């Protein structure tokens, strides 16, 4: 018997807004001049100290504290990424034309040009905050989404028993389609338009899919290339996409 | 695994 | 510079996606069932390079596609083109459990996936899909929405011409649920149903991705010819 | 540009 599958729609938002992790701040200096690799040595330093809390926050996420410790360790590793970028673009959401990575590091694509192969995924991380500002995505809409990418993009990478678990993730999904429909219910939409913005929300996830996938390769020749240091979690992350 | 202690402190 | 695919009812919509469907081709037919790495990757380079020639006539027959500009056009299948064989080859599986069907005489094991390296990755993914369709039990109809959805929607982001393919991608979602609520689903089973079947989606982007990178490796290799078609289309990604 | 793309767009 597990407790995702007893939440109601409201208990549901409650759940996911008070596991909200904060917004964490970089260690951005104005005074101190800026090279491609101090750039991507603040984003790099930002990222792993976010890792530490969507670990904690994952924990608190309906369903999964119910996973297999190396379920948990699988559905993170391919969703780490998927979950910082969709994060990033929720907090630039309000700030058209730049990426809101730390309230203290707020980059345009210019200043986000100085870091080559980085100008394309900085151009659909904007795109992607432009269509959640086009569909004024709410708050409530975003915690669930967060949740869906985190238990939707590892499922189909994992015997009889493996499977009760992998069954038990697409049933914790429902919930959380449920409760997507039960938000729009109460913004007045009609059951059509409930039907789109649910299809309309679900088919970004797969432009973060491909930001992530190209957000992971661009990380890959970092870590050859030496110049950006990378923490230890983060080479760990590394090493479960290439392997 | 670092993810894996992490996830596994209580 | 309004089109005829916002009229069209969700009837006339799946009937325009069944009539639009490309044929099932064949591969060689050399009985030496023994692969080797190039004879492998060199009847599915092939396959695919005749198969992406239906594939753009099947795109000018999806409703809303004709409406596009020739550069739009271009855009969406660059990088849409690999999902579209992806999930073309993952339904003619479906009743071929543990198999993939590149051809009617061409089905291939994952065991045999091992004679190229980084294949049997992809392979795996594959299959994963096609149980999921099987468990599913996805139907034709859902099926060619899904495959019209991957054409509008994966280059959508990357361009009053994408309120154009958004509109149609909510005329196709009207259509899903159209069918899933003509066979018989309640109001929750629509919806939880149309999520499962879009989040599929999402990993199907993911094997292309991975299958667009081992694709890279090979033309680095030369050892597999690759078309000229399918080397334009391999870098539209880089 | 030259595309094969462009040209069996057109036909
Ligand atoms: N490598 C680059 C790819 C793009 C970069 C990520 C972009 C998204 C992102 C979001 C954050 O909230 C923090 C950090 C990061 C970055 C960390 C470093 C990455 C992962
Ligand atoms: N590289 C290989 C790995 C798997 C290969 C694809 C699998 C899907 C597919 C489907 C087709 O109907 C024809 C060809 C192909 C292949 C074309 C090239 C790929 C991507």
């Amino acid at each position: 018997n597990s407790l995702a599958l007893s939440l109601t729609a409201d208990q549901m938002v409650s759940a996911l807004l008070d596991a909200e992790p904060p917004i964490l701040y970089s260690e951005y200096d104005p005074t101190r001049p800026f090279s491609e690799a101090s750039m991507m040595g603040l984003l790099t330093n930002l990222a792993d100290r976010e890792l530490v809390h969507m670990i904690n926050w994952a924990k608190r996420v309906p369903g999964f504290v119910d996973l297999t410790l190396h379920d948990q360790v699988h559905l993170l590793e391919c969703a780490w990424l998927e979950i910082l970028m969709i994060g990033l673009v929720w907090r630039s959401m309000e700030h058209p034309g730049k990426l809101l990575f730390a309230p203290n590091l707020l980059l345009d694509r210019n200043q986000g040009k100085c870091v080559e192969g980085m100008v394309e995924i900085f151009d659909m991380l904007l795109a992607t905050s432009s269509r959640f500002r086009m569909m004024n995505l709410q708050g409530e809409e975003f915690v669930c989404l967060k949740s869906i990418i985190l238990l939707n993009s590892g499922v189909y990478t994992f015997t009889l028993k493996s499977l009760e678990e992998k069954d038990h993730i697409h049933r914790v999904l429902d919930k959380i389609t449920d409760t997507l429909i039960h938000l729009m219910a109460k913004a007045g939409l009609t059951l059509q338009q409930q039907h789109q913005r649910l299809a309309q929300l679900l088919l970004i996830l797969s432009h973060i899919r491909h930001m992530s996938n190209k957000g992971m390769e661009h990380l890959y020749s970092m870590k050859c290339k030496n110049v950006v240091p990378l923490s230890d979690l983060l080479l760990e992350m590394l090493d479960a996409h290439r392997l | 695994k670092i993810l894996h202690r992490l996830l596994q402190d209580s």
